[PDB]
């Protein structure tokens, strides 16, 4: 829409973009530090200088909007720009330590890369490696560490904490050369900070370090892949960094990172270790490993001859493709199908009768937000990064206080006005499920509000779509097991442990003829199983999830992955005609055993050593803002 | 050394109007032609434009293109000192043969078929060059792994003999690439020459001769040779493919292992080429250190050719003297580079270290004696005239064979052609140093022996000039261009400041920031023109590094010389062509 | 220490490691004081010195030379190429000669110095001197 | 003095460079033991990284400790590129060359070995100057008395 010139090269640029943006899009590398596409412009690092021929002056390109016929020059054709790059990089290196041999950022460092390409190439300002100091304060944290001398004070962290996450946990300690980043409240691990790791990722250097990753490897020795995070229903796309077992690094997941969209929470940033914890990667019968073909025969016999006495407990942490294949097999076996979400979510959606599920992008269109139930920031954290309008609240409010929500009553909803988005969490309605659903159903028809159900488990909404009308009540299935109406159980994941304690399954192992547990872990519920079948985690399957970021499909790249979908499809080759189903219902009221927490929301994050430390510190805290 | 002149470009465009496209790069000038016009353009460039001297030809693999293989040709105009490069796409995996235009190009076509799978219609029994008859792959293809396809378990027999079944080293891979059989070797031998005479002489694959690894085939009538062929590959390790997987600075030690007899020369050719691609200036002190050490290697390399050449006819007394002098050159190189044979002295941007204390005193002690000892070898050899007559009339190479076969080094100079890149295409410091180019008149085995002899004398005069220049420089003068981002600074710099450390990390982790483009540069190695054709798509690793061996083309003329002659002259002929199994990649 | 028990090896020069082999035989190091006769015909030799890298194309030919030697024989792999494949983990290089012929002594280096090759021979002699001394 | 022999690991003896002393506060080391901080520069610079095997951990006190460092000399070029890449003054090439042995296993250096090699090399030739050759008597057989100068 607008034509410009960068080193006498004509380039078309859409009006509204900056010279730096246009240059990067066209492969013209301009060194930069403080500009981040997701944050507000700062103009502080000054590394993006370009020579604007039209005004004969050095100007920062990150703040320069494109204008028809403008002519700029970069370091490619301007010595002035080259001299300032050498000076700016030398200035940053003045008190920067000789820490590259042990710094976690080596190989992916903006200062190290830019300093080697555009830097002075030699030391002009002679500072001994032993005098590389800058004012500094311990962040008092077990997960984050700040190295102020490595800091190139760029304010990306401060901007991200204030503009993206909104926790306002950092501040710049005393001005001038020694400006250093400090947590607003220490110890940091129990402050307003949500340990999302965004500050680690936006930092262009190794100033903010992830302690769990410190010294274990080198950035260039890891493999990288991107997929869908399934630890909650948001659907963020994250990058897993792993090793293979060769000379470079161990066969495990070493850390995880968000993309430049900064869509990530602590579960996604520090929960990577749940992928390495006691994995079940082979089919087993008892304690002995068995060939998948033999296990497929056992299951084929169970469902073919005893399907009408078999119950299937789905997991909301399963991708669409597996859910569908298992459900199709169930309908070919005349089995019982259920899911723990039948206790609360399904009852709510049955009464609401019709809901809205817009993408995060569509949140811009809302005028106000109404949070009903739990602390949204603790259930679908990243959503709290996009609810920037007025927020009303009915229910528990702990980390959501960062949004300064206004408490209201159900009677007040009748008076709100204009494109209201109601975000409701059915797992937190305790006995008022039908009443609340009925009230929101009226509101959706009379006033036209958007009623968006926020499940706490990744694919629960899809489970509901595929199980509505045919699902059995979880307590009815368990009651049917005690009565002897159900002799075999195929349980997927540990979603069920949110309603029944372990002992129940220790006894079920004796009562049932066949207890089949499909899990990713060798510990937990699978310890009580007769037949153990592996269940895939993120990065180990190509499964799609119905999330807040749309219908996202993951990527399979972790090499130790067990082919979950291939196994079930193979079993399904033995089931062609649809036979039917059995449904059990019951009015018994099952109470949730534990409330989800920001650092522990499901059986997967529970197996994360990192999040468990964060959870133990903050489990008792209920007030973070006042 | 300029490229295509503006005049010949237009005469080529006026003749191939919509079929050729002139183009320029930072370092090369040439043409892109349509497949059906490749040969007419080459015949035009050679016969009607004087690009008679054949330099090299090879292929580049572009899997993302429909044709997938671009033929690359490089010719030279000795009358004007110009180079041309011609590119063309292969039509259905084929290309036109050029061996009738340049006989020396026959072996280049064999190498290409073995590495890429390109067939040359009309190659006159095209067979694989290095691999055996029946190999199922084309290693230079981008989808072929560098380690091949491991298929057989090949444990260490020494470890099995002691019951130790566990791997002996953390990097020991039990699965290995499949191994051929003695029968497999027999098919490549028989599929090489079609029976023409009585007996099939077989001097290889392994023979007790001087160049034991070089395999020869003679078709004899009693004692006369009618037909003759050579089979290489007894040392093929995948050099060109190893470069595709390494950073530029990492390949320097592999250049030492090409012509292991003159490693510093190999490094100079390679480094001088990479420094052109990256645009790296070399400080003065390093330029003289390169020029001096490159010449000490030429003396050291000619001594080996003379010692092994003398060993071929008894007279072991010359072998001892030649190696007595080689031990002196190695004492200087080892003391400065740190290794006797595989020096690994040059670095991108200069030299590894400065000269070691007292190194100039040792060279001066060498430059004063060596002139007297050269007079010993002249008369100690000519003393026995039983062999002097065995060389003054055989193996004559006409100037037509020099350009048709792409000969270089002493092989070309012995025949009258003063083709010396140290003067025609200067590098390190050969422009600021004065020396002479020895040239012969008959062009026989004797002329090549005499050519190499004065080259040692001329090299002593070059070293003498480098010594006085080095003494006049302060020991403060640089031997490394530390101001360029692609030059790894010495450890002493990194131990001191962050400004140097970040450079070391950048280059070591990501490689040098090479720009896109192509470059062809060659060094006057003791055995000929050692060329390096590097193709860069941008990044720390080259997309293709073709190595043009001057010795390889010097051997391609062997079947022409021994034909119609007696087999007794084969030992003297091969020796006068100074070939090295290592330069056959 | 000094034994009149002579050794008759055949030097198989394949690459750079062969050049250092010639320097050891020359007047600078005297490998004769150790009883090494150095016969050139493999029919009458008992020690196979593989000095250089072994290409897969040469492997069948090399194995033949070995089986063609009298049974009281030993083998020395000079340099890493003949020892473990050296610096060439490629499609055409045989990763160590001990994969087709048992070797008794491995001489590291790229290439080993003439003294390293001599020390390597003493090691072979050390082995033999006490190979006929136990049983 | 410039010979590129068997590799070694210089030890913590007080003569460390500024770069290492600058990061000492982060390391778990012992006096007279290897200086290595496991930066992987040697192996990354090496054209044959498979011959190396380096491992380091993060101790519960937050410091870094090198736990494994092995090199297989039979696949080494003895090129010196790794020593160039060492930023802490740890990796070095000694004068040790008498390493011929009877098994591929005897040609694998562990950390304990790299330390012993360097300690011995520094003990015998640490203060020796950088000369073209260290002894003139051993060279006199071939060269004779050389007229040196300042
Ligand atoms: S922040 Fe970058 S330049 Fe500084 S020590 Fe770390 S890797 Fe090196
Ligand atoms: S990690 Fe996230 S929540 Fe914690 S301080 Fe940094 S930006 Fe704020
Ligand atoms: S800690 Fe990192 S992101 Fe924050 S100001 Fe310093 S360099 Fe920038
Ligand atoms: S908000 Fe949910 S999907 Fe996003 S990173 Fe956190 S746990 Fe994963
Ligand atoms: S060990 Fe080294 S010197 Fe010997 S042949 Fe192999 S690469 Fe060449
Ligand atoms: S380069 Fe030096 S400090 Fe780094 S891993 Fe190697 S020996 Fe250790
Ligand atoms: S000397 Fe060269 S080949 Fe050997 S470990 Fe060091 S860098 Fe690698
Ligand atoms: S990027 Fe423009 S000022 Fe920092």
């Amino acid at each position: 829409k607008v034509k410009i010139y960068i080193d006498d090269v004509e380039i078309e640029a859409e009006k509204g973009k900056t010279v730096l943006q246009v240059a990067l899009e066209n492969g013209i590398d301009i060194p930069y530090f403080c500009y981040h596409p997701r944050l507000s412009i700062a103009g502080a690092c000054r590394m993006c200088v370009v020579y604007w021929e039209d005004i004969n002056r050095l100007v920062i390109s990150c703040n320069l909007p494109v204008q028809e016929g403008m002519r700029v020059r970069t370091h490619r054709t301007s010595e002035m720009v080259r001299e300032q790059q050498k000076y700016l990089l030398q200035a940053l290196m003045t008190r920067h330590p000789l820490d590259c041999p042990i710094c976690d950022k080596a190989g992916e460092c903006d200062l190290q890369n830019l300093g080697a390409i555009y830097g002075p190439q030699k030391q002009i300002v002679p500072i001994s490696a032993l005098e590389k100091e800058r004012e500094e304060h311990d962040w008092e944290s077990d997960f984050l560490e700040y190295y102020s001398n490595r800091c190139v004070v760029c304010y990306r962290c401060t901007r991200a904490c204030d503009e993206v996450v909104g926790t306002r946990a950092l501040y710049v300690e005393d001005r001038g050369f020694h400006s250093n980043i400090v947590p607003a409240v220490r110890p940091m691990d129990t402050s307003t900070c949500e340990m999302c790791g965004i500050c680690v990722h936006v930092c262009p250097v190794g100033a903010i370090i992830s302690k769990p990753f410190k010294y274990w490897s080198r950035s260039w020795l890891l493999e990288k892949g991107r997929t869908v995070c399934n630890l909650c229903p948001v659907g963020c796309e994250i990058q897993i960094e792993y090793g293979v077992g060769d000379w470079r690094s161990k066969r495990k997941v070493y850390r995880t990172k968000p993309t430049d969209e900064l869509n990530i929470c602590a579960k996604g940033f520090f929960g990577y270790d749940s992928i390495n914890h006691k994995r079940l990667l082979k089919t087993k019968v008892g304690k002995r490993e068995e060939t998948p073909g033999n296990v497929v025969n056992l299951l084929t016999t169970i469902l073919t001859e005893h399907g009408g006495k078999t119950g299937i407990v789905f997991s909301a942490y399963l991708p669409k493709e597996v859910i569908d294949e298992v459900l199709r097999i169930a309908k070919a076996s005349q089995a019982y199908v259920t899911a723990p979400q039948s206790v609360d979510l399904f009852k709510f959606l049955d009464e609401l009768e019709e809901y809205d599920f817009p993408t995060v992008k569509e949140f811009e269109k809302a005028d106000a937000f109404v949070f009903i139930g739990d602390d949204i920031t603790s259930v679908a954290t990243v959503l709290s990064y996009y609810t920037k309008k007025k927020v009303y609240k009915i229910g528990k409010s702990v980390r959501d206080e960062k949004l300064q929500p206004e408490e209201i009553t159900y009677e007040d909803l009748q008076n709100l006005e204009g494109n209201v988005f109601v975000l409701v969490t059915p797992h937190a309605l305790n006995g008022e499920i039908k009443e609340v659903a009925t009230k929101l159903k009226e509101l959706k028809r009379e006033k036209g509000f958007k009623v968006i159900p926020v499940p706490k488990d990744a694919n629960a909404l899809y489970l509901y779509e595929v199980l509505k009308g045919i699902y059995s009540d979880l307590p009815a299935v368990m009651e049917a097991c005690e009565r002897g109406d159900i002799e075999n159980l195929i349980i997927f994941g540990e979603d069920i442990l949110e309603f029944y304690e372990d002992k129940v399954f220790e006894e079920l192992k004796e009562k049932l003829e066949h207890l089949v547990v499909v899990s990713p872990y060798e510990d937990g519920l699978s310890e009580y199983a007769h037949i153990k079948i592996p269940m895939s985690l993120m990065g180990e399957n190509e499964g799609t999830y119905k999330t807040f970021f749309g219908e996202v499909k993951g990527k399979k790249f972790l090499p130790w992955a067990f082919d979950d979908l291939a196994f079930w499809k193979y079993l399904g080759e033995n089931f062609k005609e649809e036979k039917g189903l059995k449904v059990v219902k019951s009015s018994s009221n099952l109470r949730r055993r534990f409330e989800p927490h920001l650092y522990r929301n499901n059986w997967i994050t529970q197996r994360s050593q990192n999040l468990s430390r964060l959870y133990e510190k903050n489990k008792d805290i209920t007030v973070y803002y006042e | 050394m300029k490229w295509v002149n503006k005049g010949t470009v237009e005469r080529v465009k006026q003749e191939f109007k919509d079929e050729v496209k002139y183009y320029e790069t930072k370092h090369t000038k040439g043409f892109e032609v349509s497949h059906d016009f490749l040969k007419p353009l080459l015949k035009f460039l050679k016969e009607r434009e004087r690009f008679l001297h054949f330099v090299d030809m090879t292929c580049i693999d572009f899997p993302e293109h429909p044709n997938r293989f671009q033929g690359v040709y490089i010719l030279y105009n000795p009358e004007e000192n110009e180079r041309v490069i011609v590119k063309s796409w292969a039509k259905d995996g084929k290309l036109p043969t050029v061996e009738d235009l340049w006989p020396g190009a026959k072996w280049a076509e064999r190498e290409a078929y073995d590495m890429f799978g390109v067939v040359f219609e009309g190659h006159e029994n095209l067979r694989r060059m290095f691999m055996w008859e029946g190999y199922e792959h084309y290693p230079l293809r981008k989808d072929f792994p560098l380690q091949g396809i491991p298929e057989v378990e090949l444990p260490s027999l020494t470890e099995v003999l002691h019951g130790r079944t566990d791997p002996p080293s953390h990097d020991f891979e039990l699965v290995h690439t499949k191994l051929p059989t003695l029968e497999d070797l027999e098919r490549t031998e028989k599929a090489r020459l079609k029976k023409k005479a009585e007996l099939v002489l077989n001097w290889g694959p392994l023979h007790p001769g001087t160049h034991g690894t070089i395999w020869f085939l003679f078709d004899l009538e009693g004692e006369k040779v009618v037909q003759s062929d050579v089979i290489l590959g007894q040392l093929h390790r995948g050099m060109e493919k190893l470069a595709e997987n390494l950073h530029y600075f990492q390949f320097i030690p592999y250049t030492d292992r090409m012509d292991y007899i003159s490693a510093i020369c190999n490094e100079l050719a390679y480094v001088e080429t990479v420094e052109r691609l990256l645009g790296v200036e070399v400080p003065e002190k390093a330029r003289y250190i390169r020029t001096m050490f490159a010449e000490l290697q030429r003396i050291n390399s000619h001594l080996l050719w003379l010692g092994t050449g003398a060993l071929d006819l008894g007279a072991l007394t010359v072998f001892l003297y030649a190696f007595r002098e080689r031990e002196k050159i190695m004492d200087i190189i080892e003391g400065n580079a740190g290794y006797r044979l595989t020096s690994c002295f040059l670095r991108i941007g200069g030299v590894h270290y400065d000269l070691a204390e007292g190194t100039l005193d040792v060279v001066k002690h060498f430059i004063k004696d060596f002139p007297n000892r050269l007079k010993e070898y002249h008369t100690l050899l000519t003393r026995n005239r039983i062999w002097l007559r065995r060389t003054k009339d055989v193996g004559v190479i006409t100037r037509e064979d020099v350009h048709n076969y792409g000969l270089s080094g002493p092989v070309a100079r012995g025949s009258g052609v003063p083709y010396d890149l140290r003067k025609l295409q200067p590098y390190a410091a050969y422009d600021e140093v004065e020396f002479d180019i020895p040239v012969g008149e008959v062009g026989d085995v004797y002329d090549r022996y005499l050519v190499r002899m004065e080259e040692m004398a001329q090299s002593v005069r070059i070293i003498e000039q480098c010594v006085q220049k080095l003494e006049k420089l302060p020991k403060d003068a640089p031997y490394l261009n530390k101001e360029h981002p692609a030059v790894i600074p010495p450890k002493e710099d990194v131990f001191h400041d962050l400004e140097s450390m970040v450079k070391s990390f950048r280059v070591v982790v990501h490689g040098e920031d090479a720009p896109p483009g192509e470059v062809y540069f060659a060094g006057e190695n003791p055995r000929g023109e050692l060329g390096f054709f590097i193709y860069s798509k941008g990044g720390g690793k080259p997309y293709r590094t073709r190595i043009r061996s001057g010795a390889l083309y010097n051997l391609s003329i062997f079947p022409k010389l021994i034909q119609g002659r007696t087999i007794a002259d084969a030992i003297a002929l091969l020796g006068s062509l100074d070939p090295v199994v290592g330069e056959t990649d | 220490w000094g034994r009149r028990n002579s050794l008759w090896p055949v030097t198989i020069g394949l690459a750079c490691c062969a050049i250092e082999m010639m320097h050891t035989a020359a007047s600078r190091f005297d490998l004769d004081r150790l009883g090494v006769i150095f016969r050139a015909s493999p029919r009458q030799a008992d020690v196979l010195i593989v000095a250089g890298t072994v290409v897969n194309k040469v492997a069948p030919m090399l194995k033949l030379i070995w089986d063609q030697m009298p049974d009281p024989k030993w083998c020395i792999s000079m340099g890493g190429c003949a020892s473990a494949g050296g610096p060439f983990p490629t499609y055409s290089t045989l990763q160590g000669v001990d994969r087709i012929i048992p070797v008794d002594v491995y001489i590291p280096g790229c290439p080993p110095t003439p003294q390293g090759l001599i020390y390597g021979i003493l090691q072979l002699q050390r082995k033999i001197k006490e190979q006929g001394i136990t049983k | 003095k410039r010979f590129r022999g068997a590799h070694g690991h210089y030890v913590w003896d007080g003569t460390e460079p500024d770069s290492l002393k600058a990061i000492e506060k982060f390391m778990s080391y012992e006096k007279a033991k290897s200086r290595c901080v496991a930066c992987y520069m040697c192996q990354t610079a090496c054209p044959m990284p498979t011959l190396f095997r380096i491992e380091a951990v993060q101790l519960p006190n937050g410091k870094k400790k090198v736990v494994r460092f092995d090199m297989n000399l039979l696949n080494c070029l003895f090129c010196g590129l790794c020593v160039d890449a060492c930023p802490v003054g740890c990796l070095t090439m000694t004068d040790i060359f008498e390493l011929a042995n009877y098994s591929r296993r005897n040609e694998v250096l562990r950390m304990e070995d790299l330390e012993k090699f360097a300690i011995d090399f520094k003990q015998r030739r640490g203060n020796e100057p950088d000369r073209i050759w260290p002894n003139d008597e051993e060279r006199e057989k071939l060269w004779g008395k050389i007229e040196w100068s300042g």
